[PDB]
RNA sequence: ACUAUGGUUUUUAUU
RNA sequence: CUGCAUGGCUGUCGUCAGCUCGUGUUGUGAAAUGUUGGGUUAAGUCCCGCAACGAGCGCAACCCUUAUCCUUUGUUGCCAG
RNA sequence: AGGCGGCCCCCUGGACGAAGACUGACGCUCAGGUGCGAAAGCGUGGGGAGCAAACAGGAUUAGAUACCCUGGUAGUCCACGCCGUAAACGAUGUCGACUUGGAGGUUGUGCCCUUGAGGCGUGGCUUCCGGAGCUAACGCGUUAAGUCGACCGCCUGGGGA
């Protein structure tokens, strides 16, 4: 990859002192990453993701916030991937042996929807199962055929989903995170410095893995 | 073949309307008899099922130990909160020694030659966390051959 | 203390009380408070658009 | 309006 | 004669809305969570939401009874022609 | 340290600064010594408006030598001495160096049209949060209970003391 996405920095400090190796000279206290410390660095990690895709490892895409909550389930869907757009239901990795009962619920409500088992002129009972199904779609709809756990996790904001990153560290699961200047990398296993909101950054690595889960191999 | 050992089990109670209810909290170890060891802690009703509940973790947790001529290459500390244990090697003969929680960890790894002392809290559920911190603190097993000269 | 303003009449309305600073409506105080809320709610989350 | 004081003793808990 | 020996029987909080079984997480651990919060109900109600999510016992339902129309059927009941 | 407070003009120790100069380890702590008081008290005489132990009464209560109310002496104040004790608390013994951060003040000094609601440097201070570190857990956090060193006192279960 090479340059583009020209930006001027946003917010001040609003920072983590761990980020010294990634930041440029600040003007008017407004802080920015250095393009020469970040673009070659995430291009060097784009190959690490392509190797997991060449081993057919199942990748989970997490984007629970406004800049990525549509793109997480469209920007790479032409290459088939698993996604979370708002919520996990919770304990999704360490309590999966229980949380699978809501995947069993989604399977039952879909085998009912697919045949019209509740489609009647008795509307309140039809809406009862419609609302419960369309509520499960929003948390489990992007992971219902993942057949087990992920082999890698990709997350848009490590300050927001830190409880599931704590699960991933306990289970030995790789974590790729586009950490912002005001985030923290200690729970992250593949650091690829970026942003969580505003610009011209939050869907940048997402727009690049959309080919490296198809090219290879893959 | 792998080996299983109990350290301790203790009664734990909750006071309620019309009396009291109780469970057991157990502490166990699992080892290979040659240099791998792990520990389990857990709480359930009945001693054998509290031991089974502690073994849930001992079937996952393990440390592989760095050794040189059947014993330790160096003296080392192990730390967790108020537990501040110390380990040092012994010669071929007597060498085990140590209290019921530290002795169990040395037994199941075949490391029957270490003068282990607690030098802090002896509390079984915390001196175990300090013991396995010391087994993680061990430096690599051929280090004298790397460290010679420059 | 001010209030030297010459109105021969008591007014059947609130004009300076219970709504601006030292409670109610603004600068609320006690009546049960929450301490995990400031470390739980940071950014919206709703209002764009509910409708 | 306000509204004094309380004699002695008190579970088996196993592997 | 003893519920200071008990199996059973039983009063009652109370129709009060609350309680268990498990798995996860946090905490040195007892313990916490969820069962806390925001509306709102007779009600964990009916939705929303947080590191807590399933399966049970309650709540709610099942079964019984009634206001008006239509139908089936009438003596030892009824009586408009 | 205790603490220090209307203003005005004085007497006066300490601290901080810029350019120079003169010393050349003069740096730290300290057994026993030798010295500071908030308030109340004393030794001796003055001064005496609030206020106020005691004293003197009332109320309340079955009782009230207390609460509460009504009067009120020592005392509070000034000189020359004594008392040496406190949450003297930031529950943090004392000297230096080393250290990723956020937010807010106080005061020198160097260069700039201060053509800047000052700015970028350089010195001395000072407050609320917060990450590494510490720890039984609470608490401490660059002004640390951290880190590495130097020194002086005391403690070893409580009652009894």
């Amino acid at each position: 990859m090479l340059k583009a996405g020209v930006h001027f920095g946003h917010q001040t400090r609003y920072w983590n002192p761990k980020m010294k190796p990634f930041i440029f000279g600040a003007r008017n206290k407004v802080h920015i990453i250095n393009l020469e410390k970040t673009v070659p660095m995430f291009n060097e990690a784009l190959a690490e993701l392509n190797k997991i895709a060449s081993r057919k490892g199942k990748i989970l895409f997490v984007g629970t916030k406004r800049a990525a909550s549509e793109a997480v389930k469209d920007a790479a869907l032409s290459c088939d991937q698993f996604f979370v757009n708002h919520r996990w239901l919770g304990g999704m990795l360490t309590n999966w042996k229980t949380v699978r009962q809501s995947i069993k619920r989604l399977k039952d409500l879909e085998t009912q929807s697919q045949d019209g088992t509740f489609d009647k002129l008795t509307k309140k009972e039809a809406l009862m199962r419609t609302r419960e199904l369309e509520k499960l779609e929003n948390s489990l709809g992007g992971i219902k055929d993942m057949g087990g756990l992920p082999d890698a996790l990709f997350v848009i904001d490590a300050d927001h989903e830190h409880i599931a990153i704590k699960e991933a560290n306990n289970l030995g699961i790789p974590v790729f995170a586009i950490v912002d200047t005001n985030s923290d990398p200690d729970g992250v296993d593949f650091v690829i410095p970026g942003n969580d909101d505003a610009i011209r950054a939050v869907t940048l690595y997402l727009g690049a893995v959309a080919a490296t889960v198809r090219e290879g191999r893959s | 073949e792998l080996q299983e050992k109990l350290i301790a089990v203790n009664r734990v109670s909750k006071t309620v309307k019309g009396g009291r209810i109780f469970s057991f909290t157990a502490l166990t170890v699992v080892g290979d008899g040659n240099g791998r060891v792990g520990f389990g802690y857990g709480k359930a009703r009945e001693v054998p099922a509290a031991i089974q509940k502690a073994m849930e973790k001992a079937r996952r947790n393990m440390i592989n130990v760095a050794l040189n001529n059947g014993t330790l290459q160096h003296p080392v500390k192990g730390v967790h909160t108020g537990s501040r244990v110390f380990m040092q090697p012994a010669s071929e003969g007597t060498g085990i020694i140590a209290g019921g929680a530290m002795r169990a960890v040395l037994e199941v790894a075949g490391v029957h030659n270490v003068l282990a002392k607690a030098y802090g809290s002896t509390n079984p559920i915390n001196v175990v966390r300090a013991t396995i911190d010391g087994l993680e603190n061990m430096n690599s097993p051929e280090m004298v051959a790397a460290k010679r000269g420059k | 203390i001010k209030v030297r303003e010459n109105e021969p009449f008591d007014v059947a309305l609130r004009r300076f009380k219970r709504s601006c600073e030292k409670a109610g409506v603004l600068a609320e105080v006690r009546r049960r408070e929450f301490y995990e809320k400031p470390t739980t709610e940071r950014k919206r989350a709703k209002a764009s658009a509910v409708k």
